[PDB]
């Protein structure tokens, strides 16, 4: 994994943080790579008339489930409980698709 | 002809009438490369309009056979895969690929409209059909001179027009955008419905269009000022004046007021147009969008492009689609072409010499110089 | 050809198909480099300011070249070690950056500009002899029209090239090419096909080359990028390159 | 009767027992109104394993191909007489099934007939 590598110093300015963890599960998303659609050097990107493998499709499944627990739970006057549970699905949902890496990577 | 009597006709011309040998003579090219034949794609369409592709037979005896079971409407030539089609089910998304081809135009009548005054839609008449006439030479003999592709099958479509094959090797390899250049380099014709000139030509002709231009002049005296007279009327000469810069309408109108004959308003016009010199090339625009061949690129682009194989039934007409010998080209006359009604006839009035009988024969006779040509030019290679 | 020369530089101008095998110094290394960022920079820089096909632009960017000793213009005598040299100089200077030129996509698009219009210029200081050894050399086989046959199509020449004299046409000379290299040409009908050969005068034919060259090029970057891993590892080339 | 049970965990033991299975979780119990922990086992799975047809049957002692076109009878045959007898494997079932590879292993097809053998 490339590492731009830190640039020492003292900052008086404020700091933005942004959380790339969703970098790969999108890469695979985007363009295409699966076990059906790479022919096996690091293999050439698959051609856009492909249609969407499975691996893509399942981390497009747990992404698009986010995102409707997400807008689930952006309705205003809620349950609290129903807002725990949605909570902890999104958090789990995430933790996948973060994770689904390493099923080819390891 | 009767169309309900389709169903009844199909299975004995597939079964006596349809030339299988040279079929399989041409679409195999001599065996030379290994699964050629046994990699190109059919298309069948079946009663009721039922559509099937990605068939791929094993060699004469499997096509032969599968034919006369299904005894399709319509059969459509595909392009040659990098696989058999009949598996591409099993081969890995995105290593199914259109290798090979010929190179192929279809010209329609029905894309002459707005400018053909004797028919329209699917009306053909011996007034119009001089349009194709000239289409075939204008086309064809750049395909001969300006690109050298050697071996040319001009087909009948069997009732609008007519579509060429071009099956020289390296016609067959050319790429989708070898193919596309190819074809607008063809093209000059460029407009819809929407637009009137549809040719502005530079002040420099291109050779080419010289020599299309030389074609039409020969036919266009007879064409348009004799058979479809485009100055008979006002509602008519109103387009070509529509046609030419406003500078002279003027002119025009009056002296198509004291003119009897289309071919005196065409004297007239041309001198009045000599005597106006940019505009020098104005009537060779007209010429040409009243004459010059309309090529759709969607055709002839796409690797993967399914057209009418010769020697097809057209599903209304019946005719044959027959193949047009270039030489006799003057001669043909698209209401004489066999229909299979007639063959059929032909045929239950009498093993490998049974379409020898019939109206057919010079027609297969054609296909098989044809193919001839093509055995020639694979040996002495 | 002193001590350690051979035939592996026979023309000025090539289209950098095969990597060097040589050992060379870091020294060496650094200062190929170098110089050859320097040359494409001014390339680039020429190429912002003044128009191409301008005279300032020629005499600017053979200063250049002269400043940092790369070679430009051939030379009729032989391949002497001086000259062996300098075209050792741009081939491995190249491929050096090359290694530095493939990390990103925007990184990988000026490169290929600048080495573009740099191979431009020397294409447009070839005679026409020079032109010919490298159109061969490289298995281009493009043949060049006798002057027969040129007055045999004389019309059909002249109606072809916008823009070309009587006179000015009799001074110029052609080149067959099939069709499917010229389809950027072929495509808007101006140059004449005869029997599947295009007759591309002197000007279009550069096109047609730089058209090859580019695709080699971007293919090479896109090898570079895949084998970057085995470069990252050598400490010594990473300030550099990256 | 049918017996309703919420499962949270597995166990198996390939060397111990083969073809059972132990599911632990919570059943519902009415005389004591309360979930208690039972555990269910579950046995007789059966191996499953796919064998790959070839495209022209193969001579093992010299590794050159015979020509002959491989229906699935013949690798039926082949399993039946050979393998079955050679591994002791008295009753098994065989099927035709149609199944996807797309992982490393050289020479699969993408989708191809494979023979299924259940014993
Ligand atoms: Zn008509």
């Amino acid at each position: 994994g490339l590492v731009l590598e830190p640039k020492v110093g003292f900052y008086d300015k404020f700091i933005l943080l942004l959380d790339f963890n969703s970098l790969y599960p999108s890469i695979i998303q985007e363009y295409n790579i699966c076990f059906t659609t790479v022919h096996r050097e690091i293999p050439e990107l698959p051609h856009s008339d492909l249609e969407m493998g499975i691996l893509p499709r399942e981390i497009r499944k747990l992404v698009e489930r986010r995102r409707h627990v997400k807008q689930l739970m952006k309705q205003p006057d809620l349950n609290p409980d129903l807002y725990l549970q949605y909570d902890i699905r999104q958090k789990a949902l995430k933790l996948t698709a973060n994770s689904m890496y390493g099923c080819l990577g390891f | 002809y009767d169309p309900a009597s389709l169903p009844d006709v199909l299975p004995l011309y597939y079964r006596r009438l349809f030339p299988f040998y040279q079929y399989f003579r041409w679409l195999n090219y001599g065996g030379v490369v290994k699964n050629y034949f046994q990699h190109r794609e059919f298309s069948f369409t079946l009663k009721d309009d039922v559509y099937v592709r990605y068939q791929s037979f094993n060699n004469q005896s499997e096509l032969e056979k599968e034919m006369q079971k299904m005894c399709p409407y319509k059969i459509d030539i595909g392009a040659v895969y990098s696989h058999r089609p009949s598996l591409h089910n099993t081969v890995k998304s995105g290593t199914f690929q259109a290798q090979e081809k010929e190179l192929v135009f279809d010209i329609d009548m029905t894309d002459y409209d707005d400018v053909r005054r004797c028919c329209s839609s699917a009306d053909i008449c011996p007034k119009c059909w001089t349009l194709m006439t000239i289409a075939v030479r204008i086309l064809d003999r750049a395909l001969a001179e300006d690109f050298g592709f050697k071996h040319r099958l001009w087909v009948y479509s069997g009732r609008r027009g007519v579509h060429c094959w071009v099956c020289d090797d390296s016609a067959r390899k050319l790429s989708q955008a070898e193919r596309s250049a190819v074809a607008e380099y063809l093209s000059v014709v460029k407009g819809g419905e929407e637009t009137i000139k549809k040719v502005q030509l530079p002040e420099t002709i291109h050779p080419f269009i010289g020599k299309s231009l030389k074609m039409v002049e020969r036919y266009f005296e007879k064409y348009a000022l004799v058979d479809q007279d485009i100055l008979e009327n006002k509602q008519c000469w109103d387009k070509v004046i529509a046609l030419v810069p406003e500078v002279a309408r003027e002119s025009l109108l009056r002296e198509f007021s004291k003119a009897r004959s289309s071919v005196e308003r065409w004297d007239k016009l041309s001198s009045c147009l000599e005597a106006t010199r940019r505009y020098s090339n104005i009537p060779k625009e007209i010429m040409l969008q009243f004459c010059y061949p309309r090529l759709d690129v969607n055709v002839s682009k796409g690797l993967n492009h399914l057209l009418k194989s010769p020697f097809s039934v057209h599903p209304k007409t019946g005719r044959i689609s027959v193949p047009i010998d270039c030489k006799k080209l003057d001669q043909f006359d698209p209401f004489s072409v066999p229909t299979i009604s007639l063959i059929c006839s032909e045929l239950d009035n009498v093993r490998t010499r049974d379409y020898k009988r019939t109206s057919l024969a010079p027609y297969i006779k054609v296909f098989e110089q044809f193919l001839d040509k093509l055995d020639q030019s694979r040996k002495g290679e | 050809t002193g001590d350690r020369k051979g035939d592996l530089y026979p023309s000025s101008l090539q289209f950098y198909q095969h990597p060097p095998t040589e050992n060379i110094s870091l020294i060496e290394f650094e200062t190929f480099a170098i110089e050859r960022l320097k040359l494409l920079k001014a390339v680039e820089n020429l190429g912002v300011s003044y128009v191409k096909n301008s005279e300032e632009y020629s005499k600017k960017l053979e200063l250049e070249l002269r400043k940092l000793k790369f070679p430009y213009r051939p030379l009729h005598e032989e391949i002497s070690d001086d000259v062996y040299d300098l075209r050792r100089k741009d081939h491995i200077s190249h491929f050096i950056l090359r290694l530095a030129y493939c990390q990103s996509e925007d990184l990988r698009r000026w490169f290929i500009q600048q080495e573009m219009d740099l191979f431009k210029f020397r294409f447009g200081l070839l005679t026409k002899e020079s032109v010919q050894e490298f159109l061969k050399l490289n298995d281009l086989q493009y043949v060049a029209i006798s002057e027969d046959e040129k007055n045999m199509h004389k019309e059909d020449l002249m109606n072809s090239s916008f823009g070309l004299s009587l006179t000015k046409m009799e001074d110029t000379e052609f080149y067959k090419v099939p069709f499917q290299a010229a389809l950027d040409l072929v495509r808007p009908r101006k140059v004449f096909l005869w029997r599947g050969f295009a007759f591309i005068p002197h000007k279009d034919i550069v096109s047609i080359v730089l058209n090859d060259f580019r695709a080699k090029l971007s293919k090479a970057l896109a090898l570079s990028a895949r084998s970057l891993p085995v470069v990252q590892s050598d400490e010594r080339l990473q300030p550099l390159l990256n | 009767q049918v017996f309703r049970f919420y499962w949270l965990d597995a166990y198996e033991d390939q060397y111990s027992q083969p073809g059972v299975v132990y599911l632990f979780g919570k059943v519902w119990i009415e005389s004591a109104d309360a979930y208690v922990s039972c555990c269910v086992s579950v046995k007789n799975i059966e191996r499953t394993v796919y064998l790959l047809p070839r495209e022209n049957r193969v001579q093992l002692s010299t590794g050159k191909d015979t020509g002959a076109p491989v229906s699935m009878m013949h690798v039926y045959q082949e399993f039946n007489e050979a393998v079955a007898e050679k591994y002791k494997i008295m009753k098994f079932k065989s099927k035709k099934v149609d199944k996807d590879y797309a992982f490393e292993i050289p020479d699969v097809p993408a989708s191809s007939e494979y023979l299924e053998v259940r014993y």
